């Protein structure tokens, strides 16, 4: 199906106690590969994923290059950003920024991103077209100009479509055995007695990759969306992800009762009941 | 500033089987700034090797962070997951239940 | 592989 490269940068400042930290997390679709941290040991990008610790010294020696200086650039930036919105030297602030890119089912380029966030709201973010930029402010349409210049759109540019898309197909062919998987879910149902009238009934999704899945209930075939509760996709930790949904039923009632499971490792959706 | 309060889930990685190994996760995403305390406990005591995911965040800018540890869960052991941030008055204890 | 030319805000 479809995949993804993303970085993910963490800025945050620390007023009298020195440097910034600054965090660096690379993904494929729902699978992180590596990571940088400023207040760790070693100063390196390092592997967070067996199929990337095959890459060389060269890979490892200029990933981290390149990370020192984007761990460098925002520290300028935190700076550039207390000046532009007249805020004191003693406050912490946080920048973030993402870039990346999508590919379709041929791994062809589908679109590129590049935005960036400043104490957790959209500060400027790259449009579709890639060439036009989205400013959230007055100070933000202070960088749009500086970002909007022929050489630096044309580089980003060339990253978008270019190196990024070519380096998602390498790492999805250097770890096919983990990211070009489908894990179909893995499914059952609990009843717990909440009352001597009411019971809970819980449609459980569990072992599944890739994240995106939909868990619905349906009573004689209407959805029950306000009335279920549905927890947010988590990581089970070994690289799958879990969810459930969960409807309180009266007593008496669960043969009315559907969970319906879609999922990309799945032919057919699945229609599960207590019975 | 904007803020935003951690939502906390409480699981384990494989079904709980008492007597087997497993691992126990305290999942906590929603939230910023990205200052955040994590603990978790075994029966009320916090437990010393707990390790932690890099952080990440979602197209809403919002933080997430999975802590874990390996257990063994048994019957009467209690196990639960203990948040502090700047959104909460005190810090948020949430239990493991096992079929949540 | 991450981009290798940033630019400041």
């Amino acid at each position: 199906g479809s995949h993804s490269m993303r970085y993910f940068f963490t800025s945050v400042s620390r007023p009298g106690r020195g440097e910034p930290r600054f965090i660096a997390v690379g993904y494929v679709d729902d699978t992180q590969f590596v990571r940088f941290d400023s207040d760790a040991a070693s100063q390196r990008m390092e592997p967070r994923a067996p199929w990337i610790e095959q890459e060389g010294p060269e890979y490892w020696d200029g990933e981290t290059r390149k990370v020192k200086a984007h761990s460098q650039t925002h520290r300028v930036d935190l700076g550039t950003l207390r000046g532009y919105y007249n805020q004191s030297e003693a406050g912490s602030h946080t920048v973030q920024r993402m870039y990346g890119c999508d590919v379709g089912s041929d791994w062809r380029f589908l679109r590129g991103y590049h935005q960036y966030a400043y104490d957790g709201k959209d500060y400027i973010a790259l449009k579709e077209d890639l060439r036009s930029w989205t400013a959230a402010d007055m100070a933000a349409q202070t960088t749009k100009h500086k970002w909007e210049a022929p050489h630096v759109a044309e580089q980003l540019r060339a990253y978008l479509e270019g190196t990024c898309v070519e380096w998602l197909r390498r790492y999805l062919e250097n770890g096919k055995e983990t990211l070009q998987r489908t894990d179909a879910p893995k499914t059952h149902m609990t009843h717990h007695a909440v009352s001597d009238h009411e019971a809970t009934l819980r449609c459980w999704a569990l072992s599944f990759y890739p994240a995106e899945i939909t868990l619905t209930w349906q009573r004689d075939g209407e959805d029950q969306t306000q009335d279920t509760e549905l927890v947010e996709t988590r990581p089970a930790g070994d690289g799958t992800f879990q969810k459930w949904a969960a409807v309180v039923v009266p007593s008496g009632q669960e043969q009315r009762y559907t969970c319906h499971v879609q999922h990309e490792g799945l032919p057919k959706p699945l229609t599960l009941r207590w019975e | 500033m904007i803020q935003r309060t951690p939502k906390i889930q409480v699981y384990s990685r494989h079904p709980a089987e008492n007597g087997k190994s497993n691992f126990l996760n305290c999942y906590v995403s929603g939230f910023h700034p990205s200052d955040i305390e994590v603990d978790l406990l075994k029966n009320g005591e916090r437990i010393e090797k707990v390790e932690h995911s890099d952080l990440s965040f979602s197209k809403d800018w919002s933080f997430y962070l999975l802590y874990y540890t390996e257990f063994t869960p048994t019957e009467k052991d209690e196990y639960a997951c203990r948040v502090n941030h700047v959104t909460l008055s005190q810090p948020k204890i949430v239990k493991w239940d096992r079929d949540m | 592989m991450l981009w290798g030319y940033l630019q400041y805000v």
